[PDB]
RNA sequence: GUUAAGUUAGAAAGGGCGCACGGUGGAUGCCUUGGCACUAGGAGCCGAAGAAGGACGGGACUAACACCGAUAUGCUUUGGG
RNA sequence: CCGAUAGUGAACCAGUACCGUGAGGGAAAGGUGAAAAGCACCCCGGAAGGGGAGUGAAACAGUUCCUGAAACCGUGUGCCUA
RNA sequence: GUAUGAGUAGCGAAAGAAGGGUGAGAAUCCCUUCCACCGAAUAUCUAAGGUUUCCUGAGGAAGGCUCGUCCGCUCAGGGUU
RNA sequence: AUGAUCAGGUAGAUAGGUUUGGAGUGGAAGUGUAGCGAUACAUGGAGCGGACAAAUACUAAUCGAUCGAGGACUUAACC
């Protein structure tokens, strides 16, 4: 059994990162919409 | 497969008659006066048959 | 005669280590249905040791585990469980007909309840 | 006239306690006492503690004739439960409980 | 006294109803530290002189909160007490 | 207008714990006493836990501690029952 | 929140035995001997991934499908050149 | 299955051991002889031999303890 989630720290970073919200006008609005929560973890 | 009904507290005490346990069968030691085993060694005074073990 | 819980190799290998060891150490403690066996695996032995000559040690040695007893000053020479079988233990019934061992009944174990009782080899 | 003991919060389900306890119940206090030890469970420790404490506290505290006393009464009552869960098959759980109990014994003469 | 025919009590391995005394459990009552809807007034922007929001640090002892920034649980001055 | 299943999701270290690759979803959890005066000392026990003694108006207020319903689990007994 | 099913199903592939020790307590912890199993692995390195699980001294409420004096668990100190 | 049933507990053959047997298998070990050797022959229906048979108190059935009646009334026959 091959299950779904097989991790890699770089992978990870290069689609889910801040650097990677930072670059399209879409993740600065994900971005925006978590600190109106007043979430701890952003990206 | 199922139980169709709840038991009731009656039917489950009725059926709990004998789910009980008995008594050890054991008496007094001729030696040292403290309670044993029949057939088995005095596990205060190690004696059994009147003889040291 | 007993299945013990296990095989039938299991069970001889059981058989020759508590002979083995009741042999060496003279009294040990274990549960009732091992003493009830080794009762007559033992006084087997012990009756081939008795007899003496080569061909019941050759018997006996086909039991017996390889195992030291202890080691005797004569350069320091090791003693073995069929050379105490054979010379010390047989000849101390030499006048004795059967019944060299005894079973005294102790109690019952903490962990699992088992029956534990007492075999001696007197 | 009486002494009493009690343990609480004693991790043991009160079914296997009270099934032990049953036979102690009014007889002498030495007899209950050997009968505790050659009963084989769990639950026989525990109650002899609790029993050999109530025999103490009435020699020291009260002056009874600790020759003379019979169980007066013993019970076992429902402590907190510990909720536990258990991996099943097909991905779900299945709920256990780790139940306690308040074990009590009470001795007087005659 | 025996025999025959007949009648009627009592019993609890366990259970039921009533009562007494406990355990568990957290309803209910009382309470409020937090909320909800408004009124009068004020104010309606911050940032390359580096923002909003963060990371890591600073204590005799320091895991967390609060405060502070290598001058770090704080420095100068003017008033109050 | 609410009074702890109510009122904000959040009266308590809550957008936290936890779930999800992610966007995202999203809890439970208030009350000793006026005052810690929070039980010196003795006894059983390895401890936990008890029984005294003491504090307090109260300990059947003993660090999930105001009150403490029902389900549910027990011990004793007046009447009935093979 | 608490029952019934019920002291019922289950306790997740396998060889253990005895003698010493420790301890309040031992089938289950330590030591010795004998026996058994793997051996193109059930041995030795090392990427990924995890992130202190590593070592020493204490501990036994909870976790460990039993027990536990033990532990990848709890506490305090260390450890990576 | 477990309860139960049956045979016994020193007034003892209930089980094990021991000693004699039996079925079964087929000719032990050691030694010697023949052969260069594999091997064959003798000692010798040998040795071994779960559960089957008979003797034998050698080992264990030690020592305790618990339960269990004193017998309702009426009538009729005898007595
Ligand atoms: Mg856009
Ligand atoms: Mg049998
Ligand atoms: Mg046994
Ligand atoms: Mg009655
Ligand atoms: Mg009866
Ligand atoms: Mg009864
Ligand atoms: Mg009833
Ligand atoms: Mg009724
Ligand atoms: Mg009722
Ligand atoms: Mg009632
Ligand atoms: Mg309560
Ligand atoms: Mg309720
Ligand atoms: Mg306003
Ligand atoms: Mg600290
Ligand atoms: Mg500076
Ligand atoms: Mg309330
Ligand atoms: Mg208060
Ligand atoms: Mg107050
Ligand atoms: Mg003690
Ligand atoms: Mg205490
Ligand atoms: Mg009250
Ligand atoms: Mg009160
Ligand atoms: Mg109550
Ligand atoms: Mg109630
Ligand atoms: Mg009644
Ligand atoms: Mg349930
Ligand atoms: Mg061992
Ligand atoms: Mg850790
Ligand atoms: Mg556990
Ligand atoms: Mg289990
Ligand atoms: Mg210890
Ligand atoms: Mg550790
Ligand atoms: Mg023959
Ligand atoms: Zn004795």
């Amino acid at each position: 059994m091959k299950r779904t989630y097989q991790p890699s720290k770089r992978k990870r970073k290069k689609v889910h990162g801040f650097r990677t919200r930072m670059s399209t006008k879409n993740g600065r609005r994900v971005l925006a919409s978590r600190r109106r929560k007043g979430r701890k973890v952003l990206s | 497969a199922v139980p169709f009904r709840r038991t009731s507290k009656a039917k489950k005490r009725k059926r709990r008659t004998h789910v009980k346990l008995q008594l050890p069968g054991m008496n007094e030691c001729s030696n040292c006066g403290e309670y044993r085993l029949s057939h088995h060694v005095c596990p205060e005074c190690g004696q059994y048959d009147g003889k040291d073990v | 005669y007993r299945k013990l819980g296990r095989t039938s190799s299991q069970r001889k290998a059981l058989l020759r280590d508590l002979a083995t060891d009741l042999i060496v150490h003279e009294r040990i403690e274990t549960t009732e249905a091992r003493a009830k066996e080794i009762r007559k695996v033992v006084e087997k032995l012990i009756t081939s040791g008795k007899k003496g000559d080569l061909h019941a040690r050759r018997q006996a040695a086909a039991f017996i585990r390889h195992e030291v007893v202890e080691v005797v000053q004569v350069k320091n020479r090791p003693v073995y469980a069929l050379q105490k079988l054979f010379d010390d233990v047989a000849p101390r019934y030499a006048e004795r007909q059967g019944g060299y061992t005894r079973i005294l009944k102790k109690g019952p174990r903490r962990g699992d309840g088992a029956p534990m009782v007492i075999i001696e080899l007197v | 006239t009486s002494a009493k003991a009690v343990a609480k919060t004693v991790r043991i389900a009160p079914r296997k306690a009270r099934i032990v306890i049953d036979l102690i119940r009014g007889k002498q206090v030495g007899e209950a006492i050997a009968i505790l030890k050659y009963t084989p469970r769990s639950a026989s420790p525990i109650i002899e503690k609790v029993l050999k404490s109530a025999i103490a506290n009435a020699e020291h505290n009260y002056d009874l004739d600790i020759n003379n006393l019979v169980v007066e009464e013993a019970f076992v009552d429902e402590g907190p439960t510990l909720k536990r869960f258990r991996p099943r098959a097909q991905g779900r759980a299945s709920a256990i409980n780790k139940r306690t109990s308040h074990i009590t014994v009470v001795v007087s003469e005659v």
